[PDB]
């Protein structure tokens, strides 16, 4: 385990035998999608939604409430974020890092760590071209990248 | 008849939908078994002197059978004497399309015939949700699913089980155990 | 030991078993409802919540997160669906 | 914080972008909060408060130079300042 | 990562019928696994077996009776002439009298003699004796 270190972390969820609802989920397969699009709105990725939801809402899962994912949800309302979640916190981490290589050049490890998250970027991005989730012209460029996280 | 979304019911269809022009009495539950249609009744035999009565229905009309279903199953059981009611819905399988077949649209994870006996079997014991399953594979070459039922609303069907597994065996070829642990 | 059930663990030493580790692994953690000293409101809130839920009638932290299951707060007291 | 509630600004609300067309905002009263960048010249910049103080409009003092709140707002050119005339999804204005 | 589910599986049984464990849980569960057990307790080398059920890849608890010297996967699996099962019988068994070579062919999941009463071959999976 662990692509870009040493760990051998098991930490995850684990999800539930049961497909279906709680006997005492009351809240309609209707009202937490509007839920959903309002937290969206609200400028929340789907990760945070579904924190958010069952933190405060009691819906363990979207989807066996439901019945779709909670990205797919917002793709279906034109709410899908151009870049997905996770590639956009991958480069706005590798922004973060050299705007502080750039006041600190000898943090030697930090530069170590730019070249890991970078590559990540490049691994994944590389996927979601190949599934045309990005265009098969997206490139991941470092001088511009600021402009699509900041 | 206006029930039955079936041409030619046979009078036990008939008669089926005679009680279900008949619990609309008490207006508790009025305001939504008009619109309730099922298309077949097929009626099996089980040990004991009693008979299986498998009501049939279209799979978008389930959700709507499942708020009420809970009380129609024992008023209907009892109009009915000695029967055993549960509600399956006639969902299509597909085959497996072949090396050499024509080629057609994709074929749904739904309409393949794993799921769709996975979900005769849960639709089998509605009342209960299924906590696990297990298959044995016995030195014989045969094999046994084994399913274990949650103890919420367990007297709904704890008394039936044996019922189940001779009609699952009926629709599949398979065995099954129903256990609630 | 060479013979034992492995289909039937005693359910006692299943349950100091990590929660992946299980035959079918399951969470141990619950939806609460929280009751409020202030009022009487009927809150939904995750037993390992990572969000300070407040209830929507006053805006009070509910719970605060830990590394762990959220600590209420003094005067909410949860039942476990 | 404020830089993330203040994109969601520019996602969702509406805005103009440079002195001209801040002043022009103040003038009319549409404006609902002046942000105006770190090194914008005093003179300018006195001015513009000046303007806000007649116009009762808050003033934030963004920490960067125009080149930093030109990439904030998702641009690629500087921003000397900017007015927020009407914050959508965002708290902004809640958030000073 | 995991490469071969069948390999892990085989090896599981493996250690535990050296050490005398007359029971082995296996995970993750297949197609090919299940097959193969089916394969190896139709010869009476493995008892009943049990699916288990984990809305994933699934679960396996095998019993075992001792009677098991080794079973073990064939990896890459190999392409196999009628004619080269011969040289694969005599590399992999102990004797020409028992034991099984265990082959995937078109004809499905058998035994090389099974395999030569039907007259098929596919690629070598794996043996057991
Ligand atoms: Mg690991
Ligand atoms: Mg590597
Ligand atoms: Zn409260």
């Amino acid at each position: 385990g662990r692509m870009h270190s040493s760990g051998k972390g098991i930490s995850s969820s684990a999800l539930p035998y049961s497909r279906n609802a709680p006997s005492w989920f009351k809240l309609s397969s209707d009202d937490v999608v509007e839920q959903i699009i309002k937290y969206a709105r609200k400028g929340l990725t789907p990760s945070q939604i579904g924190v958010i939801l069952r933190d405060a809402h009691g819906v363990s899962q979207a989807k066996v409430v439901t019945g779709n994912k909670i990205l797919r949800i917002l793709k279906s309302n034109g709410l899908a974020p151009e870049i997905p979640e996770d590639l956009y916190y991958l480069i706005k981490k590798a922004v973060s890092v050299r705007k502080h290589l750039e006041k600190n050049r000898k943090d030697k490890d930090s530069k170590f760590r730019l070249i890991l998250i970078e590559s990540r970027i490049h691994r994944l991005a590389r996927y979601y071209r190949t599934v045309a989730v990005l265009p098969p012209n997206w490139k991941y460029e470092s001088a511009t990248a600021s402009a699509l996280v900041a | 008849s206006s029930k039955i979304l079936s041409e030619n019911p046979t009078e036990l269809e008939l008669k089926v939908a005679q009680a279900f022009v008949d619990l609309e009495s008490q207006a508790d539950l009025k305001a939504e078994l008009r619109p309730l249609q099922f298309k077949s009744i097929k009626e099996i035999d089980v040990n004991g002197g009693k008979k299986a009565l498998a009501v049939f229905v279209p799979p978008p009309s389930l959700q709507a059978y499942r708020k009420v279903q809970t009380r129609l199953t024992r008023e209907l059981e009892k109009k009915f004497p000695d029967r055993h009611v549960v509600f399956l819905a006639e969902r299509r399988i597909l085959p497996k399309p072949a090396r050499k077949a024509r080629k057609q649209q994709k074929r749904p994870r739904s309409r393949t015939l794993t799921a769709v006996h996975d979900k005769i079997l849960e639709d089998l014991v509605f009342p209960t949700e299924i906590i696990g399953k297990r298959v044995r594979y016995l030195v014989g070459g045969n094999k046994i699913q084994k399913v274990l039922l949650d103890s919420k609303d367990s007297t709904a069907v704890d008394y039936k089980l044996d019922s189940f597994q001779q009609l699952y065996s009926k629709l599949t070829g398979k065995q099954v155990v129903f256990e609630i642990p | 030991v060479l013979v034992q059930d492995l289909l039937h663990p005693s359910p006692a030493t299943e349950a100091k078993q990590h929660k992946l580790k299980t035959l079918v692994q399951q969470p141990r953690s619950f939806f609460m409802d929280v009751k409020c000293q202030g009022c009487l409101n009927i809150t939904t809130v995750f037993s390992h919540a990572q969000t300070a839920v407040t209830c929507d009638s006053c805006s009070t932290v509910l719970c605060t997160p830990t590394g762990g299951k959220a600590k209420l707060t003094e005067g909410c007291s949860f039942r476990r669906k | 914080n404020i830089n993330s509630k203040l994109a969601l600004t520019i996602k969702s609300g509406k805005y103009t972008l440079g002195y001209k067309s801040v002043v022009k905002s103040l003038r009319t009263g549409k404006a609902k909060l002046v942000i105006i960048a770190a090194n914008t010249p005093v003179l300018r910049k006195s001015e513009l408060e000046y303007y806000a103080m007649l116009s009762k409009t808050p003033v934030y003092y963004f920490q960067g130079g125009n080149n930093e709140l030109g990439t904030v707002c998702g641009k690629l050119f500087r921003v000397g300042t900017l007015s927020i005339l009407d914050a959508g999804d965002s708290d902004i204005l809640s958030s000073i | 990562t995991r490469t071969s589910v069948l390999a892990d599986a085989l090896n599981a049984i493996n250690n535990a019928e050296k050490t005398g464990k007359r029971q082995v849980l296996i995970r993750p569960s297949s197609k090919v696994i299940i097959k193969f057990l089916t394969v190896m307790q139709k010869h009476g080398y493995i008892g009943e077996f049990e699916y288990i059920d984990d809305h994933r890849s699934g679960k396996i608890v095998v019993q075992l009776n001792g009677r098991l010297n080794k079973c073990g996967v064939i990896q890459p699996r190999f392409n196999v002439k009628i004619n080269d099962i011969e040289r694969w019988t005599d590399n992999l068994l102990p004797a020409r009298q028992f034991g099984y070579v265990i082959l995937t062919t078109s004809a499905g999941i058998m035994d090389h003699e099974e395999a030569r009463r039907k007259h098929v071959s596919g690629k070598i999976l794996g043996f057991v004796y």
